[PDB]
Formats: C-alpha cells, structure tokens, sequence
RNA sequence: AGGCGUCGAAGCCCGGCCUCCGGGUCGGGUGGAGCCGUCCAUGAGACACCGCCCACUCCCCGCUGUGUGGCUAACCCCCGAAAGGGGGGACAGCGGUAGGUGGGCAGUUUGGCUGGGGCGGCACGCCUCCGAAAAGGUAUCGGAGGCGCCCUAAGGUCGGCUCAGGCGGGUCAGGAAUCCGCCGUAGAGUGCAAGGGCAAAAGCCGGCCUGACUGGACCCGUAACAGAGGCGGGUCCAGCCCCGAAAGGGUGGCCUAGCGAACCCCUGUGCCUCCCCGGUGGGGGCCAGGGAUGACAGAAAAGCUACCCUGGGGAUAACAGAGUCGUCUCGGGCGAGAGCCCAUAUCGACCCCGAGGCUUGCUACCUCGCUGUCGGCUCUUCCCAUCCUGGCCCUGCAGCAGGGGCCAAGGGUGGGGGUGUUCACCCAUUAAAGGGGAACGUGAGCUGGGUUUAGACCGUCGUGAGACAGGUCGGAUGCUA
RNA sequence: CACAGGUCCCAGCUAGCCCGAAAGGGUUUGUACUGGGGCCGACGCCUGCCCAGUGCCGGUAUGUGAAGCCCGGGUACAACCGGGUGAAGCACCGGUAAACGGCGGGGGUAACUAUAACCCUCUUAAGGUAGCGAAAUUCCUUGUCGGUUAAAUGCCGACCU
RNA sequence: CAGUUCGCUCCCGUGACCCCGGGCUAGGGGUGAAAGGCCAAUCGAGGCCGGAGAUAGCUGGUUCCCGCCGAAUCAUCCCGCAGGAUGGCCUCCCCGGAGGUAGGCGGUGGGGUAGAGCACUGAUUGGAGGUGCAGGGGGCGAAAGCCCCCGGCCUCCUGUCAAACUCCGAACCCACCGCCGCCGUAGAUGGGGGGAGUAGGGUGGCGGUGUAAGCCGUCCACCGAGAGGGGAACAACCCAG
RNA sequence: GGUUGCACCGUCCGUCUUGAAACACGGGGCAGGGAGUUCGCGGCCGUGGCGAGGUUAAGGGGGUUAAGCCCCGUAGCCGC
RNA sequence: GGGGGACCCUGAGUACCGUCGGUUGGAUAUCCGGCGGGAAGCUGGGAGGCAUCGGCUCCCAACCCUAAAUACGUCCCGAG
C-alpha cells in the first residue's frame, strides 16, 4: 500500500488546512522508571511463583498502522482518525 | 519416588553400617614419634585370619614393649624379626622411610603424609613400585597403574602383601556369596532396576527397559546418579 | 609565498636505525654560503614556517585489573592429654550476592460441542443464498459457498463516452493482431464470495483534490418482541477545506465480512497534580492513536492409570428388554430368456409388492443407593417356514430312484476327532441324523475352558510413565426358604 | 525375583557415591585382588554395521552470555541511558554403542518361463551379518507339505511369504 | 472351630535351614532375593489427635390449618453445557388520571409461500429449417482445395423439470386509520418498588432431516400443575374445566 | 358407636423424573430428639417521634436489693 | 536562689547509604534481619510520605525504670 508523503490538512492549532508530513510512530522499550515497571519489579522479588501472564507467539498478523502528522508551519503533530491494516506500508512522494 | 539403595546407606542404618566388632582392630604404624631418628626391633608372635581385612594379620611385639597389629607380608615367619626405622636394613616385613628404599623394590601399607599410619596398597597380593628418588618427593607407581608422588618421609613396608590370587578361584555357590557378603554386611543379594518399579529407580517400569540413555551427568543430583556415571565411553574397547 | 642559514647552508664517506630495501630520518667527519616555491600540473599544496590532529609502535613515572611462579604469617588437614611436630596454603572451607544446569523434590494445568465417550471436524468470531412456513422470529455434526485482505487509488468531486456477443467488409492478417458499418436491456463490468443496485452510470477514459480531517449531538443493528460492555451503521450542528458555472456532492471503498475488554506499556497534545512553603530532576492524572487475547464477551498450561479412590448419572455406552426392519430369513406379481418345438417339468434375468422378528445395525424409551457373562452338562415346555416317519398333486414321473408342491407337529432327529467354542469341517452308522422361541430358557442347579481386574513374557507403537476389539501362563463362584 | 559367571562406568583418600538445616556422619578398625554405581545372567559356540538423532566425556580458537567493575552522557547528588571487560552454560569441533536406540527404499536386474542368486547406483549414518522362523513373536491363518487318528482349529519335522 | 480354619494329596527337610531372648532402622520415611510387597486384622504413602462444623455446581432431608391469584424449561453472555447472570412469563404494594384493543367490518400499504409457468439461470426426448463453425472423420484431389456425413451453435414444433429459477401468484399474516363489540373513573393502557420460581419438558398438527423408529424447530391446543363422565384398562383422544 | 353383609367405585406413602402401582430409590412397629440461626453492611416496605434539621456513641451524675428508672453527654454520622 | 562566660561534657561498626530475604495499607514514601561500606560528635546532630538545594517549624537517637485506667477466670459472692 502505497501513501503519501505529505498531505495537506486541517491543523488543531494554526486552525487551518496545512501541509503535513507523515510519519511513523517508533515503538520503544518500557520505561523502569513508570509506576508499573516498578510494581511489577518489586512483586518479581523474592520467593514464588511467576505474578503475571506470560502470552507466548500471541501477533496479529498484520497490526494496524499508527501514523502522526506533523504540520510544517507550527511543528507540531497530531493524529487523523483510527488506523488501518495493511501488510506493506510505502510512501511514495506524490 | 522411594529411595534409593545407595541414598538409605548413608544414613547408617544397621542394614548398612560395617560390624567393625568382629575385627581384630585397626592397622597403623607405631607413632612416628618412635619411628624418626631411632630404629626398633620387633618379634612376630601370631598370624592370624581378620574376618573382614582381604589379608592376614599378624601381631608383633616390639623391643619398648608395645604390642601391634600389622598387614603380613607373603613369606612372613612366626617368631621372625622386624625392623622400624631409618637404619633398618632392606628385607621383607621392615618400614623404612620412603628415601631410603632402593628403587625397583616393591612396597606396601604406603603412608599417605608422614606419620598417618599408612594408607596405600593394603589389600592381599598387591605392592607398589619405587621408581624414583628425589629431594622432594618420590614417585611411586600404584596398583592401579598411577605414578603419585610421596612425601621422601613417608614410612612404608618392603614385600607383598599376603593372600594374593583369591579370585582365581570362582564362589561357585550363593551360599558362598552369601556367607563372603555377610561377613562383611555388605547388601546382598542386589535387585536391578530395570526391573524395580518406576517410584522406586529411573530405570523402572513395566517394559523391562531403561527409558533414557544410562550415562549420567557428574551434575546430577543426588537420587539420579545411577548406571554410567560421568562416563567418557562404554562398550566394549 | 616567503622561509632557513657564523641564530653556520649546498655536494660526496661511511656508522646505528625504522621501513611499501618506496623512499625518508639521524651521530661523526673534508666542507665554508648556499637550498625549495609563488611560477605550473594534482579533485584537494608545499617535504616554506608556525599549530590541533587521526593510523601502528616503544620507552620513563603513577594507578588499575588478569594469568603464571615462589613464600609463610591467616586458614585447613594429620600425630599427640597438652606441649608441640608434620603436610597443604592465601587455594580450600565459610558468609553474601549474580547466571546456568536441575522430575532429585513440589504446587499446578492438560478447555468445550459431540445422536455415549475417544479419533475426526469446528456447527467455538464473521458475510451471502436456500432451510424459513409471501410481516418479524425460528434449530440440528442441516444444505451451497466465502472472510482474518487489498486499494493515494480500487477514495471525493466535475466533464465526456457506452459494454459482452453476433453479422457483413477489409494488405501482410488466418480461429484469434488493427480497423469500418449495423444489430445489441446489459446476455459486459464493479478489487475480491454470494445476493441486490447501477447504461446521457455507481461501468470506461480524463482534470483537480485529500471529507480516509477536527470539536460534538440524536438514532437503528449485533441483541425483533425484551435487558448490554465493545463494535459497526444512519441523520445532523460547528470549524478548516476539495470538486463544480451552479444547484448539488464529500465524516473512505455502490449496501451487506476483512476483527477484540480490564491492567500494563509506547506515542501525540495541551492542562491539573506530588503530604509545611519555593526551585530543579523524576513520578502521578485527564484526552486522542497503537501493541491481543482465533477457546475470537478476552486463565499463562503435556500425558498414563489394568494399583486406582470419591460424589453422581439409566440426563449417557457394552449384554439383555422395548420401537424399526436398512440388512437378515422366507414368500408373492410380470415374464425376457434357457429348456430338440414348449415361459411356467425345472431355472427364471431387468423391475415391483409383502411376511417374521430366528443375523447384524439404528434409536436411547425402563433398568448404573448393583437384574452376575459366552460355552458345556441337567431338566421342562412351545411354533411350523417339516429332515425322517403317515397321506397326496404335477413332472423333461418306464422300474429303482430324483426335481417342484400340498395336508400333517403324534414320535424321532443319535455317537465321535481337532478347537473354550455356538457355528462350520471331517469319520463310521442311520429312515433322518430340521431350523428356532422360552430374560440370546435354565449359575438362591452345576462346571469355569473362553471373556473382563490385580502377577508375568513376547511382537508392535510411544523419549517416558504406558498402551494394544494381538498372542501367551496363572488367577475366588456366599444361602438356616 | 535372586544366584555363581560375563562385561561396563567413577574413584589414589581431604578420593568416588550418599544422609543432613548445620554441626558432623555412612561406605571406614576400609585403601584398586578395594569401595561405590548399571546391564546381562550356569555351561558350549559366538556377539556383525551405524556417532546423523538423544545422552555422556574432552577441547573451546570464535559468537552470545548475569552481576560486579571501568568509561562517556544525565542528575547541584541518584534514579536512568550507551559502550568496554566478561565466568559457567549454549553455539562450534572431536571421541564414545556389552550408552538410549536404528539397521528401509527404489533404478534395476538379464540369462531358462517364473527364479534372479552372485552383481552396479542414489535419497539419510547403515541398510539385518552368523544364527533362529506360522514361533509365549505370524494379521490373512485352521498358511503349505509330511507323520500321528477312521476322522486332527491339536502336537512333532520341514518350507520362508 | 476360624474377620484365612480343617481333611486328603503335595513340596523342602545339613542348609541361602527352622525357632527363641536382648537390641537398632519410623511415614514421602523405614525395609524390600523387586510382588507396590511388608511396616500391629489398616499401605500407590500407617495410626492418633488438631486445622475442621474443610469444600462440591453432586446425592438425600426440611415438621400446623384454611383463604386469594398463579408460572416456566426460551433469547443473549460465561473453561458455559447436571451450574450461574440479564431478560421474558407469576405474585404483593403504591403513584397516574382518559384511555386501551384479544375478536370483527371497510379502507390505505408490505409480502413472494402453496399453486402455476418457461419470460432470465440452470436441466431435458425426438423431428424440421439455417449456419463452415479452430468442430472432427471420410470420398476427392499433390494438394491448394472442394463433395459427403457426424458434431457444435441459433429459430420452430414435439415431450418433460427446479430448496439454493420466476413473466405471473393466492389462501393468509403484519402495520396504520374509521367504526361495531369488549374492558376502564368500583381506576384500564401505562410508571415505580419488594419477593420469586423457571435454563431436562411430553403428546398432538406443520416444516427440514432420517429406511423407519428417532433427532431438530415451529403452532399453545391438552398432561406437566387438572377433578368428574366415556374410549376395557390408557397422560396426551371425546364431553368437561 | 363396634363388627360385619350387599351394590358400585378405588392399582399404598415420600422422592428425582416428560412420565410411578412400577421389575426405579427411601419405607418391621412404637415412644422421644431432629433441620432459615447470630452478627456486620446495604436495598426496600408497615408504623411512630421530631423536622431544615435528626440522632446519639464511649462515658458522667442521681436513685435503687438490683444491670431496672431519671437527667446530662454534639465527639461523631446522615441531610441542607 | 539568682545573673555572666570566651573553658569542658552530652551514648559508634551507631545513625546513615547500596543490595538481598521476610513483613506491612505503607504505595520510588512501613518495620525487622543478613552481606558489603560507614560519619559528625555542640563552631554539633535528627524529622517534616520519590531524590536533592534553600527557608521555616518541631526535636536531641544509638542506656535504664515506672502505679491507675485493660486482658483472663482455674476459683469466690450475686443474678437469670
Ligand atoms: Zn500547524
């Protein structure tokens, strides 16, 4: 699936149609500092046994696609409604 | 799962604990405080059969007036003299210093540091050969065909130790097993187990059969060490 | 672009040296005044000079760890009441901490539907057609199929055009290349299954664009009537926009599938907040998008039991009973044909209509707070669709015998070999050595050989514990009516 | 089941194996002709091939590999992030089958008709040798032939599918 | 006689033999010539007491009378299927005040079943006519081709079909409006609150499935939860509540 | 009122179950014992007090043979 | 009994930091214990719910004792 490299569209902030680029959102490791992190450590010492799930090869195949939009007047990004599945993702500039 | 034969004797029950009450006692070499700088002299007085030794004993009767228990050696006579010390002279039945034996001789009752009491090659028609002599340490090849390096202080006896070549002749009888295991109480008679019960060996089973290859990991625990263990080949060479 | 030089320079001699022995650096010595470039070539300029450097290398000082060798003085082992002596030795042992291995030892899981259960399959999440009974709803391991995607265009809008197939005519050119005319209600096409809808289009070809957006309402469906977390859809208000002359259309794909809670985590974006106040680092909170649970309204999860135990179930299997007769056994209708001719002496295709409950199967209606199995022995009784014994009819019935059929159930229907066998096969006799019902008659009558516990062996399957409607040896039978 | 006999494995002593929370202890008043651990199981003749799989043993140059330590960033100090060092273990290499276990298939085969027997070649480590065979192992099965009986789902001998 | 005995028969009887007194090994432990055997009539983990009145969706039981109304076994969700929750159906109390609709007549709309039919989609016997059609095979001819058939495709006639066909199409069912009838100010339709029970249904008519019995839905009539009079007795059939 | 005769009718009791006289389970007789209890929280209804207020808790005093009886007790809780 | 001082004293393997186990509502912020580190000490030191800096407030650990209001009933009066 082909998609564009820049679309213009409406900006929350200058309130107004504005020419965006597309970007794709980086996944990055858990925080050891959040709140849950450090439960989840502190419940993990000690002695018994394993606290939480431990889901195994448990993927969708294919997951939907997470896609920020940053306007290049203000600098700022912002999501545009839900997103899509497909396999491969490309953007082309057109 | 059960225990194991080998796991119940280390708990020293009276099925597995040695009547050490039938013996003639222990064998040891007079204190080396005797032995160092001083040579004695000493009459044999008996032989005698140790129920549970593999050899004969023999009691002698030292010049100071000490009375001890030691391993005959083959050829020993009944009222013969013995030596103890530095300057004794080279013959059968004398303990000399582990320096002063020339070497090709064979030895017995090897004493493992100076002054313990000997702890090497004392079963019936074995002896030790004395290779070499050096200022440090002196080697001597063992029974089982190993070189170990001796102390030049340790005390040891000149000859063979006596009763050698009983396997030549076959048990023949359970019963004579019976009685040769039970002067000793050594478990007899001994279960296999393939044939025990899967609660009771790894082995076990209906299908007389191991269900996993019989060479174990030295890592084991204890309870698993069983057949081959930390074995580096099996089978026929 | 000038720099060096009695602030001692060119041109030769060898000495040590590193090194692509390229080629360069340098101590000593006769030496006593000269040597490069701006000039040009090199993508990048000076071995003119002043500086930070990167690439290998060694040396002096300081610290830091690793490996090896040695020492004894901690510590360990032996002798000895002790004294003390000997051996090992900063290892080992011990304490703390970090990873691995670990059925040696434990707690657990190993789902459900199911014409019993197991194997199989998913009817375990969705979409279309029929079932479905002309409003709505309606089930089965009912029938016929599809989905777990893809598309920056296959999305929005505006303009223009009309398809499949056929006929006649054309250079290579034929069945099919590329054209021209006519007929042509869609017999084409839609991104994809099916259904429906679409012809001056929703299809085909082009122009511009991103409404596949932001802040929110009400309503229908999943889920009729009649409750719902999540999800999908419809009608609108505002913002900023796209197309168009305008009306008008746009909150993804012409409508119906293509997907998912809590907790936790990642990202965006602005705000609130963290224990007496204030700042900094960090944390918490509200809103939006995303990572998945297919057992799809969302536990993280392998088997044996024949040594088994417990609570129940005739809501549910094996024997027997009950319903049915597909199958089984036994009759009938028609008559092609075979029988020297002759359909019916005898056989009787292809078709069709029945009887019994004597084989097997199907169902799950009674019986799981207990109705003891196959076979044999003993004993009693009944049916005729009759094997012999009594009496008859037809005959392709000369006699002796045969083939088909009718009435007839008073009597008989026996003895042995292998095999647990019923049965079947075989032997010698006989008039014949018929088939069945009675809780597959009969274990409060017997026997216990087979079957179906607990012991054991072989073959095969399984890593294993084990299993085998596969063989094989052994294995209890209660009674005072 | 045991048994005498066979063979394999660990261990030179503060060992090997084992009980325990520890202290200490069993084998041990022991010392390889010994102690401990498996399998087969008098006696006679013999015990073939295979180390790819699982297991065990030795090496481990190289990759990965926890904490600790060091370096840079960050924090007026930490939390935190990136890199270096990196043991055991795995990856990797070799031995080991009287360790667990395996020892098929075709292309074919020709000469006489079957037979195919010697015999050559490929999938993966090898393709079952000497022996025994309808067997306590054989489904078809009451296999076939011979003996035993008048009659044989039995028994004995043989064949090999 | 005995919670393992008695008789006959049988086996060992100088050895791994039989027996006695004093001792040690204690429960995931002991002991075991290995049978999961034995460990005080108990052993695939002994006995005693305590946790403990353990827990179970599984089985059984639950005690006085009369009076009034009176069900359900069917939809969604659950490691859910012998169990639960939300609904539906029952009962009791209260607020509200002017309507409501089980039956019927007429009208305005919707439908695609039974039946029928070929106008589409797919099947279907034969005959006639037209088409060289990549058919195909033969006669004919060195070769290019014609002439025969058979086949394919269209029109018609003839003889037949469809749960996943429809050019047509009822009975009948549903929504709404007017009216008759009935109910309602002695308070309906409707709204709020309290308490439930019900999640195995059966017979009968119809539909899909099956050789059939049967299985699975649908209709709400009867038994369940129903007396009396009959069908000889009979759940379900007739009269009757 | 006890027993008995005649005519007609009537297949016991409890229980699971669609279905019980059941060849389905519990049922020799009699007497006695025997199974929706208590607390905490919460939702409702029947009645009574007070009312933009309501109500005390622990505890204190008086009196009493007595733990009965009288008064105080606003912390606290709910509502506004 | 009161005023002044510029001199002296006021609890160490302790407080505290890192890590591991237990425990706790204690949540980066409960308490106890082990291991490895470890001060100031009156010109001093500690607490104020993640850490550090400044202000403010409140305190002086690492030594010891303490009646009455309380828990119980083998037992004794009294009551239902
Ligand atoms: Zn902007």
């Amino acid at each position: 699936m082909k998609y564009p490299k820049q679309i213009r569209t409406y900006c929350p902030f200058c309130k107004k149609h504005t020419i965006h680029k597309v970007e794709r959102v980086k996944k990055r490791p858990r925080s050891e500092l959040s709140a849950g992190q450090r439960r989840f450590r502190r419940i993990l010492k000690g002695y018994g046994g394993f606290p939480r799930p431990k889901p195994e090869g448990r993927e969708k195949p294919v997951k939907k696609l997470d896609l920020r939009f940053r306007c290049t007047e203000c600098g700022k990004a912002h999501t545009r409604g839900r997103g899509f599945r497909v396999k491969k993702f490309e953007l082309v500039e057109g | 799962g059960k225990s194991l034969i080998q796991q119940r004797r280390g708990k020293g029950s009276p099925t597995f604990k040695s009547p050490s009450h039938r013996f003639r006692g222990a064998v040891k070499y007079i204190p080396l405080n005797y032995t160092q700088e001083k040579t004695l002299r000493g009459v044999v007085e008996e032989i005698m059969h140790d129920p549970g030794r593999t050899a004969p004993v023999a009691r002698v009767k030292f010049e100071n007036g000490i009375e001890k228990l030691i391993i005959a050696p083959e050829g020993l006579l009944v009222g013969q003299e013995i030596y103890i010390g530095p300057d004794a002279p080279i013959a059968v039945g004398n303990t000399l210093p582990l320096a002063k034996i020339p070497e090709g001789t064979y030895v017995y009752n090897i004493e493992g540091i100076p002054g313990d009491g000997g702890k090497y090659v004392r079963a019936g028609g074995t002896y030790a050969l004395v290779v070499s002599r050096e200022p440090d340490k002196v080697i001597v090849q063992l029974p089982s065909g190993e070189l170990k390096a001796f102390n030049p202080m340790c005390r040891a006896t000149i000859g063979v130790v006596a009763g050698g070549g009983r396997l030549e002749k076959p048990l023949v009888k359970a019963g004579k097993a019976y009685y040769k295991y039970k002067a000793r109480n050594k478990f007899w008679p001994t279960p296999r187990g393939v044939k025990m019960n899967a609660v009771n060996h790894p082995f076990g089973g209906k299908e007389h059969h191991p269900g996993k290859p019989t060479t174990t990991s030295r890592r084991a625990p204890p309870g698993r060490k069983v057949g081959h263990i930390a074995a580096r080949r099996t089978g026929r060479r």
